[PDB]
């Protein structure tokens, strides 16, 4: 699992498991947009 | 083209910013150090070459800088005058000047604002001054009115009593110097265990030493000594926030010694404070937005920094600041003289003060101050001050000019001392600063004030009687400790020190009873109130704990009685220079050479079998050495030592007792043997024999074999004997040497008879010990017999049974018998065939190689 | 606290690890530099301790090249025979000793090395130089026995070597000169010795004397031994001198002999911190393979956190208990770590192994050390104290006829010994044609043979300089010189000899100006391969303020004749006081290692180094040096004596005799008249004494003895006695009081053991006569008094420098220590007055005339 310490800190605050989100970054890095897309799809599960 | 990926880097840089909000700086440093350690394993990769304390965090200097430079310039001058006047004598006296010139300002800030002299609460700060800066200490003491011009004029001429020692030697100046430091490497390790000992006294509730600081002043070159950095992790383990190492960096060619020292001390858990640049650099450093000056400072190496100390301001502008346009712009408006005036940190009192203040505030670890100075500062080109003998004077002229010394051109050839008169601004200030810091430093109290109610010899009672079971002299030693641990006056003053192996010396009994000192928070006691000092596989560290305890009577007016037990081989042989420094520091304690004797520690071999520590120990003038054979001898020797050192006599002497790991019959003390035991020899027995008479001497484990030979000589050969227990061959040789010295110098007077010649008679004598032949041979001149044959364990040790090693080293009962019969055969008292038959009978190989050559 | 937030630390450390999986190392460095640059709004620092896990992950671990099952079988036989050797010695009930627990914890570390790394002595070089832990010697003997190098007879005589059919307790080359090479049982001396051994091998290559490039110096240490100042005090030298030929193997069983090293802390972190800060490559071998999945599968990082926070104390407690205890007190600390082993059995948890017991983990460390360049590597191996012994580590219950401990060890390591044969304490051997015998020998043949082994002598023939080659030193000196000037001139004579010139190793501990060595600096250079004629081809070794370091360079050079079959002649000059007193234990180890070189105690004598005082004035180094059986000590007074002594030393040690002895010569910083050598004095100079002169006198006769700087004062006293008192004398130069005492002791030992034969006369009793004698030296009275028994005179008065030194002129010190001409005269007249040859008033009057204070305090007490 490849992510910046900013995205890793963002995932711990919102309770996002970065092993459950696919990264579309430079070398498969999980970006801010990737975590946003994962949270957006999880809200639909209501 | 710039780089690759700008966002990722934006995330990384902003995340460290959002760490300084979640209480960073300290949290940010912990994250950076753990990120750097995980980076190392991946294949990646010390602070900047600038001051640790920025101006922003620097305290206001409390002193009067102009008055202080005036006083310091007179200390500098009188230090140079002392050495030059000694040099004029042309008696090869010696003395250093460059060393004190580079560190004068460091010591000055300390004397004016930090060093606490002996006071009401404690012994004050314990300073390990660099040995070589002694003329600087004397020059200040003279200005303070503690030393006379006559004393200064007799620097390094102390035989006739009106002079000064070359270096810090308490034995020579017992009211002035406190800690020997000349022998490099011994000061830093001594200071580590001194600081540790002060913590031990507080935790044990014996003295509030909390306001005390141990200062160890070192040079960068001295740091190459294994002893200088070999024990620095102990300061971190024991949280010695009462220890300050001051390293004067004026050693490593291409590299930087300041970075080597910072690297190892930081890795060892110490707080490192770099005092790199003086206040003049601050204008340039603060105006530099590019960070090019810090970069320039970092890339410039040690070798290139001493090249820029032998040119001019125009050079520096071009070959330093001229390296980058950013740095060239910083001094574009500066003159060459203004650039040349840029100072090193260790020469600026403001930077020096900030370091010592931050050290004082730091808790949980020791601090190391790395001070950047100039070698032979303000001396110009003499670094060659031998030119005074050639009558040049241009060098003296230069230092007078450099430090604006109030000495005329005419008076300069007289080499005059400078003084501040009563009533002057300088005299007032000099004394006022020291009075605020509780008086003068260095100073020493030669004796302790309290009266200890020591145990009597009768208190050892049971040891003086016959033993029910076979025991060793090490068991006897531990039982004497238990007797002292019952005495209300000295029980909590005893400092048992062990260098790992406790099981070997049967100390595990005491572990439950008094505990092991452990100042940290984790069947027997292992807490901060623990009395025993466990130092691990570290004889030098244990010796340094022993030295601090043994000199506590003077340092803190708190007598502490240490007992350091270890494998005898790793005493004087391994920590010999520390035992010399201990003698010099007037140490009062006991060194217990356990598992001693070449043949007794039988299975251990070459590097453990000690048959010579007594030959090493006899070289120390104030070390009293004994090799007792019986338990009662141990009790009498230990009681006398205690009374001599910690009784009202207060004898500046320390004891060395070799103890054994072999058990045998321990008889009762003969009535009146006390004097003989203490003096070194006493007649144990007289065995009857009609065919002849001999004298048999023995000590330690070999005495019982000498006693066995006396029975053989009587039963099998009809040879009678006078059997003697020699508790100290060394004290008997010293007594003999003393009587003969007296007899030589008093030719008109009746000669004095050595104590050994009073106890012994003219009958042929044989001596046998577990030590080399010289141990027993040393009394030859004073033995009143025609023949005195000595048996000993000369040669390298080896592994075997005690029986086989005693035959190999030719010291057993059979060799004593053959030696005795041989003397009587020479005298014609017995046939030569008797001796030749005994050699065969006792299975002695007369033609085996000399054990020394084996 | 000590962690603040360890979950945030996990995120940061997981971000750089993932950056390295994103074409890192280069990208990782650029990000770390931009990170640290941004630390402008904060601070910067060097400690840097990594996680309490293996340095080398499985991903980067090389393929194990050996046959693990065959190796396990061979290792169990080594383990068994090591335990059998010690137990059989114990059965004798002779307090012989021996260790078992120590080798049990480190057996697998040595095994991987013997099977895949240790190079034995070969054609190109002396192979790998291994500093084995002293205590693991039964393990080395047990392997040597399986290799067929030692017999069962030798194992049965372990620690019973007096009768020649046995084995030494520890590595002692003097006792086993064809087996052991480096003494290590005196802790702390092995690591510092190894540092300067590695440095010396580089010196031989740079100087073009031997290609030592394929040799590695291995120093095997225990974590407790690291407390010795000598163990870490010189570790920055390995970084300075780029010693990538040095490997420190620290066995961290987290204990010493009286409990743990640092219970409240973590000795592996302390060692990693200081060694990393000292510029070394640190490789931690923490956990075995049974831990690999647990670590890989743990996303929480709670196991690594738990591993980091658990102190040495807890880890010791854990291995003293059971699997049930570890589940609750280790893994039970966190829900994440408790879940990891929730389905594991207590036996399954207890099976989790330490790195230092896994050959795969050990091999990876030694391979990465082998690859590392520019610095030395320290391997921190995590092991269990008394591994596979089952608490009783008390296995000397065999005397009680209890073999329950022996059975457990047999079971634990699946040893092929029956229950019936276990009481016999049998040795195991692999026969010719067995898989194990073949493999055991095949691995060692690939690595050029057996280790350890020693060559007692060098093969080449050196064409040494003659005594006549020193020529000018044997003649009278034009100007006043010192015996240190004489020493440097003798070096120049040897630097002219084609055979030994490039073999000379002059070693100096900083202060070269004091010993006038600055001349040689521009002639032969200072060895400086990293940082004037200071280059890699430099011949002089300058070691700075570091006597022990210089002594360790001297020891490496003095034993190069054996280690590399390359005789090197070292000359270590230093302040005499900081010799045997300061590096004494190294001088004993040098004896054991059969060192052949010269120790030059410069600025010697109590009164001669006059201004320096108490901690410099040496009047006793000769009393310390005489305790070493194979040290030959001299205190020459004249320049020709220095030449004769140095020539003889060279001939004895590096000539065809090849004498396992080393020399100690005290030299001086005082200049005086140096006369020519008397015809035929060569034998007397070498042996220790010779008659210099006979001065005529009608009123009586005395014998006057002197050495070093004080001889010229005794000679002055001889002129005074003759001119003013009419007393004639025999004047003697005593070049060695110690060699004369040893010769005397030898003759008397022989005379004692041969009562039916004519007694042998000591050499001093052959040279000297019955006339009253006076001796005076710059050393304490015992130096001259030691020959008393062998001096053939009724009276033998000794003057010496007993007592602490102090600062003054040489004149004032010589009067204070009562050794000058005035005290020699008063001592001589006093003997003749006792004999009735002169009046007692003449002695009295002399005391007043010579300004002698008869009642001043004894210099020993002053």
């Amino acid at each position: 699992v490849h992510a910046t310490p900013l995205i890793r800190r963002l995932a711990r605050e919102f309770g996002v498991n970065l092993a459950k989100v696919k990264g579309t970054g430079r070398k498969g890095r999980i970006l801010r947009e990737d975590v946003q897309a994962y949270v957006k799809e999880a809200i639909k599960r209501a | 083209p710039n780089d690759v990926d700008p966002i990722e880097t934006r995330d990384w840089l902003q995340a460290i910013e959002s760490v300084i909000r979640e209480e960073g700086v300290e949290r940010a440093q912990y994250l950076i150090d753990q990120l750097l350690a995980e980076a190392r394993k991946g294949g990646v990769n010390i602070s900047n070459y600038i001051n640790t304390i920025p101006v922003e965090e620097q305290p206001e200097y409390p002193g009067n800088l102009e008055l202080e430079r005036r006083i310091r310039s007179a200390i500098r001058w009188n230090a140079i005058m002392t050495v030059l006047r000694a040099s004029k004598k042309d008696l090869e006296l010696g003395g250093h000047m460059a060393s004190f010139q580079s560190s004068a300002t460091i010591y000055d800030v300390c004397f004016n604002h930090f060093f606490r002299a002996r006071n009401e609460q404690d012994g004050g700060d314990l300073v390990y001054f660099q040995g070589h800066i002694s003329p600087g200490v004397y020059a200040r003491a003279f200005l303070e009115g503690r030393l006379t011009q006559e004393q200064l004029d007799n620097f390094r001429q102390e035989v006739h009593g009106n002079g000064l020692s070359s270096y810090p030697h308490p034995k020579l100046m017992p009211e002035f110097w406190q800690f020997p430091t000349v022998s490099m490497g011994l000061g830093p390790i001594g200071a580590i265990y001194q600081a540790k000992f002060l913590k031990y006294l507080e935790h044990r509730g014996l003295k509030d030493t909390s306001k005390q600081t141990v200062y160890a002043f070192l040079g960068d070159g001295e740091m190459d000594e294994p002893e200088s950095k070999g024990a620095i992790t102990i300061a971190t383990r024991e949280k010695l926030d009462n220890l300050v190492f001051v390293i004067n960096c004026n050693v490593t060619g291409n590299g930087k010694i300041i970075n080597e020292l910072e690297g190892i001390f930081e890795g060892a858990g110490w707080n490192v404070i770099k005092v790199m640049w003086g206040s003049r650099w601050d204008e340039l450093l603060r105006k530099d937005t590019s960070g090019k000056l810090i970069q320039l400072m970092n890339e410039t190496v040690d070798g290139d920094y001493q090249t820029f100390k032998s040119k001019d301001g125009a050079y520096v502008r071009e070959h330093f600041f001229g390296k980058y346009p950013e740095t060239a712009a910083l001094v574009a408006d500066w003159t060459d003289e203004q650039i040349w005036a840029l100072n090193r940190g260790g020469h600026d009192p403001k930077k020096i003060y900030a370091a010592f203040k931050k050290a004082q505030e730091t808790k949980g670890k020791a601090t190391v101050i790395l001070a950047h100075t100039i070698k032979g500062y303000g001396m110009g080109d003499a670094a060659i001050a031998h030119q005074v003998k050639k009558m040049n004077m241009d060098g003296v002229r230069h230092i007078r000019d450099r430090f604006n010394v109030p000495v005329s051109d005419a008076d300069i050839e007289k080499l005059p001392y400078i003084t501040f008169p009563e009533g002057s601004e300088e005299h007032t200030y000099l004394h006022a600063q020291r009075q605020k810091l509780h008086g003068y430093l260095p100073s020493r109290q030669p004796n302790f004030t309290e009266k200890l109610e020591l145990p009597s010899l009768q208190d050892f009672g049971a040891l003086l009687e016959e033993q029910s079971k076979e025991i060793s002299t090490t068991i006897a030693f531990v039982r004497a400790l238990n007797v002292m641990l019952k005495n209300k006056s000295i029980k909590d003053r005893l400092v048992p020190i062990i260098a790992d192996e406790a099981r070997t010396f049967g100390m595990e009994g005491l572990f439950r009873q008094i505990g092991i000192y452990s100042p940290n928070g984790q069947y027997y006691k292992e807490d901060e109130k623990g009395q025993i000092l466990q130092e691990g596989i570290n004889e030098l560290g244990a010796g340094c704990s022993w030295l601090a305890a043994a000199t506590s009577y003077s340092t803190n007016n708190l007598p502490m009685i240490p007992f350091y037990i270890y494998y005898s081989m790793f005493g004087f042989q391994r920590i010999g220079d520390l035992c010399w420094a201990a003698g010099d520091q007037q140490a009062r304690g006991f060194l217990i050479g356990g598992t001693s004797g070449r043949t007794t520690l039988n299975g251990e071999g070459l590097q453990h079998e000690d048959g010579h520590s007594h030959i090493q120990s006899l070289t120390i003038p104030n070390c009293i050495s004994y090799d007792p054979a019986y338990a009662y001898e141990v009790a009498v020797i230990m009681h006398d030592g205690l009374e001599r050192m910690y009784g009202e006599k207060q004898e500046n002497v320390y004891y060395y007792i070799t103890t054994l790991n072999e058990n045998y019959h321990m008889p009762a003390m003969p009535e009146g043997a006390e004097e003989g035991i203490r003096k070194g020899i006493y007649k144990l027995e007289t065995i009857e024999g009609s065919k002849g008479k001999v004298q048999l001497l023995g000590s330690g484990s070999i005495l019982r074999h000498v006693r066995e030979a006396a029975e053989i000589l009587a039963k099998d050969y009809g040879v009678g004997s006078d059997v003697y227990s020699v508790t100290s061959f060394t004290e008997l040789a010293r007594d003999g040497q003393d009587c003969e010295r007296w007899n030589m110098l008093h030719p008109l007077e009746t000669p004095r008879v050595p104590y050994i010649a009073q106890v012994m008679n003219d009958a042929p004598a044989v001596a046998s010990t577990d030590y080399m032949k010289l141990f027993a041979e040393q009394v030859r001149t004073y033995v009143p017999a025609d023949d005195y044959r000595v048996l000993g364990t000369d040669g390298f040790g080896r592994s075997d049974s005690r029986e086989n090693l005693r035959h190999h080293f030719e010291v057993d009962a059979s060799y004593v018998v053959v030696a005795a019969l041989g003397e009587l055969a020479k005298r014609g008292e017995i046939d030569k065939k008797v001796v030749a038959d005994a050699i065969a009978k006792f299975n002695i190989d007369a033609d085996k190689v000399n054990p020394r050559l084996a």
